[PDB]
């Protein structure tokens, strides 16, 4: 509208410090939801191994669990190197 | 209550891996790919059994695979490895990223001789 | 129990008696109320840290925030008492006897 | 709880921190995890009146891990006896232990 | 060997503070079109010695104890602030070095309270209470600003700020924070235009050393640690010189105005930028490592 | 002139330079000419405590390599 | 030990430099110099400023673990609770601001 | 720039953590042999010191369960030099 | 207060209590008490006078002492059980500390001295919250820890409270003093039956709140705070004197009024456990409460005290106070005895 | 002797408590609480609580006790009293130190004392843990869990602090 651009133009003239603060805080709240890279933050936190990776007893029907750390099976960090 | 069972000193003996922590750090990546099988059996034992006594044999094979690993290096790649872990040992944090050249020389050495 | 507990429990008791045995300054009693909190902070932190109860590690912090928030309220009352009488003496707060 | 809202709504407000055998950050265990795990599993569902007699053994073991009173008593006896023989020169610590 | 190290830290600090007084008087003089000390020793280099001797032989309270505690607390805590500083290696390597400095800096407000209390003058006391209110008010923005910076660093370790700025100074991503930090240090050290002696001037150097580390990180080469020290020293010296520069060029604030400068400008903006810097690493996928 | 202010700055610059220079040189003098080992976490302390035992002289900054293997 | 040694030196050196500074002057033996309720009064504004500092300082302690909190896999909850704490830190200030708690006119 | 550098630092930490994971089995095995050896050593001097005490059983547990319990610092270093106990107890906390 | 702020402060008083009632964690119980105390201090000061400040300070010191003992009992319990669940405590010293902390928070004798003074020092509306809503949170904790409470301690406190409350009220002419001592005496009944049947502790809590709210609501309608000012009521609102008589007779436990119901059910629960002496002593001692209630009815409803000339000017104006739920409250306070079996809804 | 640093630190903890509990002028009262607070942080540090110990300095000492001394200076006598110059203040100090010294004597001599609870005087180190080589601080991970696990704790703690501000402005307005 135009009743609002005159409001914003008034605070920008009388209280520039607060207009900046309310602009930065809105960006902080909003941008994380709209960013396509927020998913990589969860993955990178999930990819960091703090504990020992305890192996699974190989009963005989665990096809996708690798037998060796260098085997093709299991999750990979290929996206992390390119990212 | 019963008597806490303890294996005697004779059973606890084994040849140690008497190399410093920076030597282990420098070989750690190759070490984890060469000695994975005995290493993972020991750790499966420990988590399953929850008892250091019930996994004393498996822990001796960890040393045996580790000692053999360090002889493979001492027979073919001693100098590139000595030059590499001496760079790691200098840093207070033992950082990998400070010794990428010496790490490289060590990698072609093992990828050709082993 | 361990030996250090003897003194942390001794300190809570000391500040409890100090709290219940007033003198004149109302400020001197609020400090006894904060010595009690300090002892309970240390007692809790030793228990939680020694037992490795990880998620309880934040209990001492919460206990420290709320008790300080309480002390802020207590000091405010002391200041309002000081306004009415010019001193924080506890013997001036005896109107409600009748 | 007086009003068991959490179970009705299926929302966890504070149960995550009530015991130390629960899920911890980075799967960090507490020092008495196995002892508390047993006592809870022994005592579960039977009521506290029953659990005061049918889980007594587990609860003693958990209380021994928690405060380690009996372990310290056994250690003081050995320390007391050992130093006595050192006082009378009957015993000498080995190469190690010295 | 450690005792030498602690001595090799304290004594240079006292000498540096002694000759900071000289630099202050000459730098202010030349900005005022005069010279400053150039008679006591060549180029005035003996002026600090003359002042010191004269001060300690000059002829010299409500609470005798507090009149002794106040100088010790300020002097003891001013020196303690230097023990974790990576220059490039700290004297005491702490995992919570940043947190340690906020804690010790907070205790500095006690000497102000005790010295005012021990004076015995009602007038002296209220002057101390005004100084205590200024300090704690501006400790709020120091803590929040510092927290916003540490979200790009990843820990409380002071040597990790060296690694954080391996490619680029934090002043570029955080210049709005560096601005409010720099003013807050002046207010925290009660320097002009917020002035409404050994320990005082030791803090001034230490806060500017801490500023160089926080915002103007110097590259460290482990094989040549001395280069970091030289570059590090130059950055802190110029930051300290800018305190002198600022003092010469401005009038003083009123007391209510500097309270308003924080409670109504820095804090509202410092809060928003804290929100911004919590969100930014998450949305950009640039969260720093925890170790 | 302004450059007559430099000598005072030179004395400050040297003074603030010594603490860092002394610490770095003392650390290497006390650690066989290497950086002082940093142990912020138990894992680093554990490796530092193992280095002390392995060294054979009770000093964690003496390193042992393949010359101890056989 | 190192930290305790450093603190002991710092506060021992301060103590020495303080006592001798109290005693070196009496070397001169200067001539004797003949120089023969409970509220200041205090203003409620200088009390509120201290209390507002305390309450904001408490809410800062809640934020200090933020650098470590960003390392969790539950980042959506962490971010929501972090922005919640800072916003209520702003809400408190806005209440102070609009009720003249931040004034100095009497 | 901060984003690019911080990503690179996360990758280095993953490599740093992975070197530890490769070495944890070997350190875990030696830790087990040191704990049991220390416990076995303590049991011997317990037998000698407490031989003459009537009613004593050597190596008796204080627990009803026959499960393995991690010993506390008192059980391991309960008969050793104060220098070794001090380093094992407070060494990490007092370092730097 | 600004009305919006007043509402928020009241909802924080309620929020703190609810946090205690829904929490399964001891820290959240402590937090609820801390939050609750924080928000109630404002409404006690809201008229700003030396008496309101003295009441708020005496309240703050008493409640703060109780919370530190509660936290101390919570930490001792953690040391001996390694858990935080709100349930029976696992150490007798923890139980003594918690029981005394809750006794102090309730104002039970001998931790009673603050109740008459703090209540007299605040407004009637604030006093209503102090003597009614404030009992819920401590009571709901006693409800859950009772299997570990020391019987001699809980019964010792209860008997002391029934004596102190009964005797203290005999010497009072201030309505807020009378209500405070009535509150102390009634707390003694709720904790006497707690070791035997916690349900009858809730029954007596509910009915005591309903009758206490009715009294305060009726005192607030005419702004009467002394015995003699209440004795003018017959000459302004004659209806109010009848309701005051009925409620006071109900609080006395006289059949067939609702206040007889809790005392009836507690005597039944105590004799089932072969407690004959204690309920007999308790019931007789409660006659003290009936006496200084009966005194109030004499000067209010059963006689006509002298009036004043200026009372004629009041006849021309109507009551404008809200008197919320007063018609419902007075009918629950007097006519509920026939529905006594409905107490099972609290099981 | 350093092996009982935690016990020695806790003895000074109690002496500082006897300090302000005997209740001298509220200015030495605040000095004793500062010394105990600092000594109390030392105990927490030696148990692995680096962050908890530093939160004591930053918040308790540099926040709460600063406001105490500030408030004390604005409304309390202004003139202190020579510590122990008053009979009651001195009588309680000696009484406390006598019981503090008697507890210390019987626990160290007998390696055990019994007051309400049973206390064992073998040392504090004997209960320390003998197993950890994780590459993180457990304290920090526990505290950092507040934002993930403790959504409910943060909400109520945040509300109480906001309400504290609102409450404290009402209390002091005077109308
Ligand atoms: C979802 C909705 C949640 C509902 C609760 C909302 C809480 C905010 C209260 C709103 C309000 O009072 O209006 C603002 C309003 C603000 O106006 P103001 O100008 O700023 O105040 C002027 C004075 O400063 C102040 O006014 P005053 O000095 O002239 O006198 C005030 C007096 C005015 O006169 C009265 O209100 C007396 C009648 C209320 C007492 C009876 C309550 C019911 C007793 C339980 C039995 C019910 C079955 O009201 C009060 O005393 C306030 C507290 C009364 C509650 C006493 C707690 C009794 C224990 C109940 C336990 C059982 C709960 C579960 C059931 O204050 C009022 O006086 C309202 C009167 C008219 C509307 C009444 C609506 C509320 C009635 C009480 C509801 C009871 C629920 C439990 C409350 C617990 C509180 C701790
Ligand atoms: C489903 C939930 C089940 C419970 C249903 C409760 C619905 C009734 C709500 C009545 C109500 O709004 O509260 C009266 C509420 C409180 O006013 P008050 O001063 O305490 O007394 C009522 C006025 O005299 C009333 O004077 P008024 O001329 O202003 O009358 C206006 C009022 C109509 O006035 C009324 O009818 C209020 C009287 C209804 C009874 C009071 C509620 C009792 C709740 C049941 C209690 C049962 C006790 C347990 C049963 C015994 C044990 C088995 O109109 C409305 O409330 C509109 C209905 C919106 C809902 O007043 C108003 O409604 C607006 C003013
Ligand atoms: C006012 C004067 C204040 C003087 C300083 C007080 C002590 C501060 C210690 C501190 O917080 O150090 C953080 C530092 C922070 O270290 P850190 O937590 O980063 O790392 C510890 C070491 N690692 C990482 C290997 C685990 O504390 C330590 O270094 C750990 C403790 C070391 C041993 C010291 C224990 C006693 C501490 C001093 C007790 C003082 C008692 C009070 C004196 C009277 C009141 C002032
Ligand atoms: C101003 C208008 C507010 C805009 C924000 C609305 C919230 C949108 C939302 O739902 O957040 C989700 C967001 C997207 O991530 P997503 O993986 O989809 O999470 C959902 C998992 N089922 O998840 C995120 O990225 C984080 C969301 C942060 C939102 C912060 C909002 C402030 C919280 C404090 C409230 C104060 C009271
Ligand atoms: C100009 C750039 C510069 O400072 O030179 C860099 C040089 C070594 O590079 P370095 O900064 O250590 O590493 C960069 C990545 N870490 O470092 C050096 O050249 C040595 C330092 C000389 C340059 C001084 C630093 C720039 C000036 C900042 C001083 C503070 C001025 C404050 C003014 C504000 C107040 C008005
Ligand atoms: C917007 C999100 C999307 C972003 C995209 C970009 C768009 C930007 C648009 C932003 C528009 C915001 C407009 C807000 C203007 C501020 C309101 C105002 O006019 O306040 C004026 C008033 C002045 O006060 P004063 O100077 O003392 O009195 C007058 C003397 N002549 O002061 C007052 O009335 C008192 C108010 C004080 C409280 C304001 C500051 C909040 C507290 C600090 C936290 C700052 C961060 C914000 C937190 C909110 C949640 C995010
Ligand atoms: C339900 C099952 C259980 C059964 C138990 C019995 C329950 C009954 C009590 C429940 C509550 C109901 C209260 C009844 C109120 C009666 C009010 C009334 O009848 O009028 C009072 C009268 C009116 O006064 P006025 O304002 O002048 O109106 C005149 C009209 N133009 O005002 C006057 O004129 C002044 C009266 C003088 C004072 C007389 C005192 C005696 C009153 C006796 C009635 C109260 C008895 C309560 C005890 C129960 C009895 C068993
Ligand atoms: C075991 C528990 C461990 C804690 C106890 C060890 C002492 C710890 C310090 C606590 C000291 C509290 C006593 C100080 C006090 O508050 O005294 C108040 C009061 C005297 O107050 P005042 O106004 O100064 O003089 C009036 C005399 N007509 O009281 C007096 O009459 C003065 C009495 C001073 C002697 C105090 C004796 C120790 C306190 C009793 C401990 C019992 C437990
Ligand atoms: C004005 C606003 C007042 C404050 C309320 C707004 C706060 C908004 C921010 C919090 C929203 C919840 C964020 C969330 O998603 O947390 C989910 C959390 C569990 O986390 P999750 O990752 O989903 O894993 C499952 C484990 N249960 O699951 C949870 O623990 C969430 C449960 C939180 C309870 C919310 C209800 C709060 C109502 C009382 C508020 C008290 C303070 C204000 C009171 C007003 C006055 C009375």
């Amino acid at each position: 509208a135009e009743r609002v651009a005159a409001f914003l133009k008034n605070v920008w003239a009388k209280e520039p410090v607060l207009v900046a603060s309310f602009a930065i805080a809105g960006l902080a709240v909003i941008l994380p939801t709209l960013s396509p890279y927020t998913k990589y933050s969860l993955m990178i936190n999930r990819a960091t191994p703090y504990n020992y990776p305890v192996p699974l007893r190989d009963d005989g029907n665990m096809p996708d669990v690798p037998s060796h750390p260098q085997d093709p099976q299991g999750p990979s960090l290929e996206w992390l190197k390119r990212l | 209550p019963g008597i806490v069972e303890l294996p005697s000193l004779e059973d606890l003996k084994v040849q140690e891996v008497k190399v410093s922590s920076s030597v282990l750090k420098a070989a750690a990546h190759h070490y984890g790919a060469q000695c994975d099988k005995p290493n993972k059996e020991f750790m499966l034992c420990r988590w399953e059994e929850k008892d250091p006594r019930r996994c004393l044999e498996e822990g001796k094979l960890v040393n045996q695979c580790a000692l053999e690993f360090f002889r493979q290096i001492k027979r073919h790649c001693a100098e590139p490895f000595t030059e590499y872990w001496t760079c790691i040992d200098y840093s207070g944090l033992q950082l990998f990223r400070r010794c990428r050249k010496q790490q490289a020389q060590f990698d072609e050495c093992v990828l050709d001789k082993l | 129990m361990s030996m250090v507990y003897m003194n942390i429990m001794m300190a809570f008791t000391v500040s409890l008696v100090g709290l219940l045995m007033y003198r004149s300054h109302l400020m001197s009693s609020l400090l006894c109320l904060e010595g009690m909190m300090l002892s309970l902070f240390v007692m809790a932190a030793l228990t939680i840290l020694n037992s490795h109860f990880t998620l309880a590690s934040m209990m001492p912090i919460i206990l420290l925030v709320f008790a300080a928030c309480e002390a802020a309220l207590g000091l405010s009352l002391l200041v309002m008492v000081s306004n009415t009488y010019g001193t924080d003496y506890v013997q001036n707060l005896n109107l409600l006897q009748c | 709880p007086f009003f068991d809202v959490q179970k009705r709504l299926g929302v966890d407000l504070d149960r995550w921190m009530t015991i130390q055998s629960a899920e911890q950050p980075h799967k960090i265990p507490s020092r008495c995890h196995a002892f508390e795990k047993e006592w809870i599993e022994c005592a579960h569902g039977i009521g506290s009146i029953r659990a005061e007699k049918e889980c007594k053994i587990e609860f003693e073991d958990f209380r021994e891990c928690l405060l380690r009173q009996k372990t310290m008593k056994r250690l003081h006896a050995i320390r007391r006896q050992r130093e006595k023989l050192i006082k009378e020169g009957k015993y000498t610590p080995p190469p190690h232990h010295s | 060997m450690f005792m030498i190290n602690i001595l090799m830290l304290i004594i240079p600090i006292l000498l540096a503070v002694a000759f900071l007084t000289l630099v202050e008087r000459k730098v202010l003089g030349y900005m005022q079109l005069r010279k400053g000390p150039n008679v006591v020793g060549p180029y005035g280099l003996l002026q600090p010695i003359a002042d010191a001797i004269k001060l300690f032989i000059k002829e010299p309270t409500s609470s005798a104890s507090m009149f002794i505690l106040a100088p010790i607390m300020a002097l003891g805590l001013a020196l303690t602030m230097w023990i974790p500083l990576p220059m490039p290696y700290p004297l005491i390597n702490m995992n919570l070095g940043v947190l340690f400095m906020l804690a010790m800096s907070s205790l500095a407000v006690y000497s102000i309270l005790w010295s005012g209390w021990a004076s015995n003058s009602k007038y002296a006391l209220i002057g101390a209470l005004r100084a205590v209110a200024q300090t704690i008010s501006y400790e709020v923005t120091l803590a929040i600003i510092l927290l916003s910076v540490l979200l790009m660093s990843g820990s409380f370790t002071l040597s990790t700020l060296i690694t954080t700025q391996e490619q680029m100074w934090l002043i570029l991503p955080a210049w709005p924070l560096a601005m409010m930090w720099f003013i807050s240090t002046l207010a925290e050290t009660n320097r002009a235009p917020f002035d409404l002696f050994m320990a005082e001037y030791a803090n001034i150097i230490m806060m500017n050393i801490f500023t160089a580390i926080l915002f103007l990180g110097t590259s460290h080469n482990p094989h040549m640690p001395e280069l970091y020290t030289i570059n590090f020293t130059i950055k802190s010296l110029l930051l300290t010189m800018s305190f002198l520069w600022i003092r010469a060029s401005y009038p003083r604030f009123r007391y209510d105005q500097l309270m308003h400068l924080l409670w109504k400008n820095f804090l509202p903006l410092t809060l928003a930028l804290c929100m911004w810097h919590v969100s930014l690493p998450i949305l950009t996928s640039g969260i720093p490592p925890q170790t | 002139m302004w450059f007559e202010v430099l000598p005072g700055i030179a004395v400050m610059g040297v003074c603030l330079f010594i603490p860092g220079m002394a610490t770095a040189r003392i650390h290497r003098f006390s650690n066989g000419g290497k950086e002082k080992r940093v142990a912020h976490y138990p894992y680093q302390w554990y490796l530092m405590e193992r280095d002390r035992r392995v060294s054979g002289v009770n000093r964690s900054y003496v390193s042992k390599g393949l010359e101890n293997i056989d | 030990m190192n930290l305790m040694l450093a603190l002991l030196t710092n506060f021992t050196l301060a103590t020495l430099l303080v006592i001798i500074a109290f005693w070196l002057p009496q070397l001169n033996v200067y001539s004797e110099k003949t120089s023969p309720s409970a509220r200041l009064p205090f203003s409620m504004k200088f009390f509120l400023v201290a209390i507002t500092f305390l309450l904001f300082d408490l809410e800062i302690a809640l934020l200090l673990p933020l650098p470590w909190a960003s390392q969790t896999a539950n980042l959506n909850t962490m971010l929501t609770m972090a922005l919640f704490l800072i916003i209520l830190l702003a809400v408190s200030l806005a209440y102070e601001w609009t009720q003249k708690g931040l004034e100095w006119t009497e | 720039s901060m984003m690019k550098w911080n990503r690179e630092r996360r990758r280095l930490q993953i490599e740093d953590f992975e070197a530890r994971i490769a070495l944890m089995p070997l350190l875990q095995a030696e830790k087990d042999r040191r704990v049991l050896q220390m416990l076995r050593e303590n049991l011997e001097e317990e037998a000698t010191v407490m031989k003459d005490v009537p009613g004593w059983k050597v190596g008796e547990s204080v627990f009803h369960t026959t499960r393995w319990v991690t010993p506390m610092m008192g059980e391991l270093y309960g008969l050793r030099a104060s220098e070794e106990v001090l380093s094992a107890t407070y060494g990490f906390i007092w370092y730097t | 207060m600004n009305p919006i702020i007043f509402i928020i402060i009241l909802l924080t008083i309620m929020l703190g209590t609810i946090i205690v009632m829904i929490s399964s964690h001891w820290l959240l119980v402590w937090i609820g008490f801390e939050m609750n105390m924080l928000a109630i201090i404002p409404i006690m000061m809201k008229n700003h006078n030396p008496r309101a400040t003295e009441a708020s300070t005496k309240y703050f010191l008493t409640q703060s002492t109780a919370s530190m003992l509660l936290m101390m009992a919570v930490i001792i319990n953690l040391m001996f059980s390694g858990q935080w669940t709100v349930m029976k405590l696992f150490n007798p010293m923890a139980s003594m500390l918690m029981t005394m902390a809750l006794a102090m928070k309730l104002g039970m004798a001998p931790f009673h001295f603050w109740v008459p003074e703090v209540t007299q020092g605040i407004p009637l509306s604030s006093g209503l919250i102090l003597l009614t809503w404030q009992k819920l949170a401590p009571m709901s904790v006693l409800y859950q820890i009772f299997p570990s409470i020391n019987l001699n301690l809980i019964l010792t406190l209860s008997v002391l409270s029934i004596l102190i409350g009964g005797w203290g009220g005999l010497n009072q002419t201030q309505l807020r003093k009378i209500m405070a001592y009535s509150s102390i005496a009634h707390m003694g009944w709720m904790t006497a039956v707690l070791p035997y049947n916690p349900t009858m502790t809730l029954l007596n809590l509910i009915i005591y709140i309903i009758m206490t709210s009715t009294m305060f609501t009726m005192f607030m309608a005419n702004s009467t705070t002394t015995t003699l000012s209440l004795s003018h009521t017959w000459n302004k609102t004659p209806i109010m004197t009848v309701l005051i008589l009925a409620t006071l007779l109900s609080m006395g436990g006289l059949p067939p009024l609702s206040g007889f119901m809790p005392k009836w059910m507690i005597i039944q629960e105590m004799t089932k456990n072969n407690s004959i002496i204690l309920p007999t002593f308790m019931a007789i001692t409660a006659l003290l409460n009936l006496y200084f209630y009966m005194r109030l009815t004499y000067s209010t409803t059963l006689t006509m005290f002298p009036s004043t000339n200026n009372m004629k000017m009041k006849w021309q104006f109507p009551l404008m106070k809200k008197m919320t739920f007063l018609p419902t409250m007075v009918v629950l306070s007097t006519m509920m005895l026939p529905l006594t079996p409905m107490l099972s809804v609290l099981e | 002797m350093m092996l009982y640093i935690v016990f020695i630190l806790s003895v000074i903890f109690v002496m500082g408590f006897v300090g302000f509990s005997s209740k001298p002028s509220p200015i030495y009262g605040g000095l004793g609480l500062i010394v105990s607070g600092g000594v109390g942080c030392g105990i927490v540090l030696n148990f692995g609580g680096s962050f908890l110990g530093l939160m004591v300095f930053l918040i308790y000492l540099g926040g709460m006790m600063v406001v105490f001394g500030y408030t004390t200076a604005m409304a309390t006598e202004q003139y202190p009293e020579i510590w122990l110059s008053n009979k009651a203040v001195l009588g309680a100090f000696v009484t406390g130190l006598l019981m503090e010294f008697f507890m210390v004597y019987y626990v160290l001599k007998d390696k055990e004392v019994e007051v309400v609870f049973e206390f064992n005087g073998l040392g504090d180190w004997v209960i320390y843990d003998t197993g950890d080589s994780g590459f993180f601080s457990e304290e920090a991970m526990g505290i950092a869990a507040l934002y993930s696990y403790g959504t409910w704790l943060v909400i109520v703690t945040g509300w109480s602090l906001l309400i504290g501000v609102v409450v404290i402005m009402e209390i002091t307005r005077g109308n």
